[PDB]
């Protein structure tokens, strides 16, 4: 019933069964092949008007509902073009798909505001995205566009507003041998279905996640809300090491820095205010994006957790 | 960022029922004259249409001072317009030689007995549209929020139900409109909200939103920011985007759908991914260099985009080194390495190149760059890359 109830569907695993919306288009095809070689249980997909076809050896359906009924999918990944993406997300919500990962970049803000309105009043479907790279549980389930090979099953939970910057954090934690428990890219859009607190909650309660890396950037106040959640839930007696990097220290105000939501507007959204807020919540902020792995490593060492 | 001339955003408002000064735009002195007569107004305002601010105290190359003039005489509108059109208007915020003026707006000059601030914006923090208003208008809203927070009012608008009469009335009353003017303002607020939705704006700011002595509620000046993602359904509006006052490279970069943002440095850089691009600009600054620009090729990177990026960085003469950091993206490194050396050769670039490639087939990619003969340094990681790029340019 409450949307926070769906937080748990964020944790994909080897048992997660996935369908692809926009399955027959060029993007959907390419990433579905990569999902298949990674070992993700991709079980079919949809494209309105093309059901009754097979694609990549899997069945294509006209609707998400039929696809879910026929395959038992618990997740859906969306690669539909902007003009139809909101209708795709809504169709998944109507079908009560537990987890929807919308990859698509370029969805109108007004369309997402309408989608989020529906989203917040239901509790069955959890949406990650739009404009995000997806979610990956190393060695068990890959939903999205990240390169599978840099990941290594391990101990660090990673949540990020960006795409390729997340790969830096993954690569650095794989190199120092810590690995990752779960990596979630929440996307660079201003209106989306999952924020950092949603992920933090899953991470704090996950025995497999011993440390967290939170990657943020300028714009909005999701990082500041994450710091409050941490002051309340990770300030003792429970306490997992949290390391962060916030992008955009040098960004000029007033410009959209690639990501639709990366903008310092009205003097609100700057990087140092987020860094200050996170530090005060116990977070170790790494000033350099190249030192995320070594920083969280040192935190593990100090707590004698290695 | 869509940029509309004053006359364009006012036309957009008036075509949509929002009350704005009556006005016409002219291409010729003669047209300006005839338009001033049509207006049939007691007092006429003649305004040069350029995007830059400071028109009021600007100077034209004709010798005429002031890009904004008032008069009660149509013929004077024509005479002054003749000394405006075709000439360059220089202001406190235009390049040194000013901007050519192709059009002028001729509008009825209205008095402002009261000014308030009114805005409608997509507020991330409220999950939707919000009506922001303040009776203290004419002033930049930021300052008002600083000194008098108690004077700024906000109404959360439910996107599904739309704006409620109650909400528009309460906002109008909060902005101090009274009696009949209160209903007139409330009604302009609803019209503005519908306009905001219709054109996929992320913000419509009316300042001053006010009343004339004659008891009229008018949107005197407005600024509209559009959602770039909505372009496919707002083609007529994006078509009127004025890119003639933009940084040339920024225009060029747009031709290819490249997000380029000029900065002040001498170390150019291009990266796949906005987060990574901001972090690269950040780490170059942290290691003591000044980035020359922000440039996002996007996460999935194609060889032709690497090529266009080099072609772009070719126009900026400040660039003394280029840092390429590509990580991820569905194309393998060897293809990227190839387009790099090919771009280098064909565009005849001689500036040092610091390259950080990570992904599939990097060994081969490394080989391609080392065997190229070109001044290319292959970095260990981002920190290494920034340090090497900073070491390659002047003090």
């Amino acid at each position: 019933c409450s949307y926070t109830a769906s937080r748990k569907h964020l944790y994909v695993d080897k048992n997660t069964k996935v369908i692809c919306q926009g399955f027959t288009g060029k993007q959907g095809t390419f990433h579905s092949q990569q999902a298949l070689e990674y070992g993700t249980n991709l079980v079919g997909g949809t494209t309105p008007g093309k059901g009754g076809k097979t694609h990549l050896g899997l069945p294509v359906f006209n609707t998400v509902k039929e696809a879910k009924e026929q395959t038992g999918a618990t997740a859906s990944v969306i690669y539909v073009p902007p003009p139809f993406a909101a209708a795709a997300i809504n169709e998944a919500i109507d079908a009560e798909v537990p987890l929807v990962v919308c990859i698509t970049e370029g969805i109108p803000q007004q369309d997402m505001v309408r989608v989020k309105h529906r989203l917040l009043r239901q509790g069955k479907t959890r949406l990650i995205g739009p404009n995000c790279p997806g979610v990956i549980n190393p060695g068990e389930c890959k939903i999205g566009i990240m390169p599978g090979h840099i990941h290594k099953k391990g101990r660090i939970g990673i949540v990020s507003r960006s795409g390729t910057l997340t790969y830096e954090a993954v690569h650095q934690t794989t190199q120092v041998g810590l690995g990752q428990s779960l990596c979630v890219g929440i996307g660079g859009d201003p209106f989306n279905g999952t924020d950092f607190t949603d992920c933090l909650e899953i991470f704090l309660n996950d025995p497999a996640t011993e440390g967290i890396i939170l990657i943020g950037e300028i714009g909005g106040n999701a990082e500041e809300n994450a710091a409050e959640f941490l002051k309340q839930h990770n300030s003792g007696p429970k306490s997992k090491p949290v390391v962060s990097f916030i992008a955009g220290l040098t960004a000029p105000p007033g410009r959209r820095m690639g990501h639709a939501g990366a903008i310092i507007a009205g003097g609100k959204g700057g990087a140092k205010e987020k860094i200050t807020a996170l530090q005060s919540a116990g977070v170790v902020v790494s000033m350099s994006p190249a030192q995320l792995g070594t920083t969280i490593y040192k935190e593990f060492e100090k707590r004698k957790m290695l | 960022m869509v940029n509309l001339q004053e006359y364009q955003s006012k036309k957009l408002m008036s075509d949509n029922g929002v009350k704005v000064q009556r006005f016409f735009v002219a291409d010729t002195a003669n047209e300006a004259l005839e338009a001033a007569k049509r207006l049939n107004a007691k007092e006429i305002v003649l305004k040069a249409q350029i995007l830059a601010g400071g028109r009021g105290k600007g100077v034209f190359s004709s010798g005429l001072k002031g890009g904004v003039h008032l008069t009660k005489d149509p013929e004077v509108v024509g005479q002054l317009a003749k000394q405006m059109i075709g000439y360059n208007l220089a202001t406190k915020q235009t390049p040194k030689e000013g901007v050519k003026v192709n059009k002028v707006m001729v509008a009825e000059a209205l008095d402002i007995s009261r000014e308030t601030y009114l805005a409608i914006l997509m507020d991330r923090s409220c999950n939707g549209p919000v009506l922001v208003g303040s009776p203290q208008g004419g002033v930049d809203i930021e300052e008002v929020a600083a000194s008098n927070p108690e004077l700024i009012f906000k109404e959360q608008i439910d996107i599904i139900e739309g704006i409620k009469d109650s909400q528009a009335q309460r906002m109008a009353e909060n902005l101090g409109f009274l009696g009949p003017l209160q209903n007139q303002a409330a009604d302009q607020i609803k019209k503005l909200y519908n306009l905001f939705l219709k054109i996929d704006a992320t913000q419509v700011e009316v300042n001053p939103f006010g009343e004339t002595p004659e008891g009229q509620v008018v949107c005197f000046d407005a600024k509209i920011n559009f959602d770039d993602n909505a372009e496919f359904r707002q083609k007529d509006i994006f078509a009127m985007d004025d890119k003639s006052e933009n940084e040339p490279i920024e225009n060029e970069a747009a031709k290819y759908d490249l997000k380029y943002i000029g900065l002040d440095g001498n170390i150019a850089c291009f990266v796949n991914g906005a987060g990574l691009a901001m972090a690269t600009c950040d780490i170059i600054f942290l290691n003591g260099g000044k980035p020359a620009n922000f440039l996002d090729l996007g996460g999935g990177v194609k060889e032709s985009q690497v090529y266009q990026a080099f072609k772009l960085l070719t126009a900026d003469p400040k660039v003394e080194a280029i840092l390429v950091n590509i990580f991820g993206g569905i194309v393998n490194c060897a293809i990227i390495a190839n387009g790099i050396t090919k771009a280098c050769r064909e565009l005849e670039l001689k500036v040092p190149l610091v390259v950080r490639l990570e992904g599939t087939n990097v060994h081969e990619a490394q080989n391609i760059l080392t065997n190229s003969g070109l001044p290319i340094t292959s970095a260990v990681d981002l920190e290494d890359a920034a340090k090497k790029a900073v070491a390659s340019v002047t003090k």
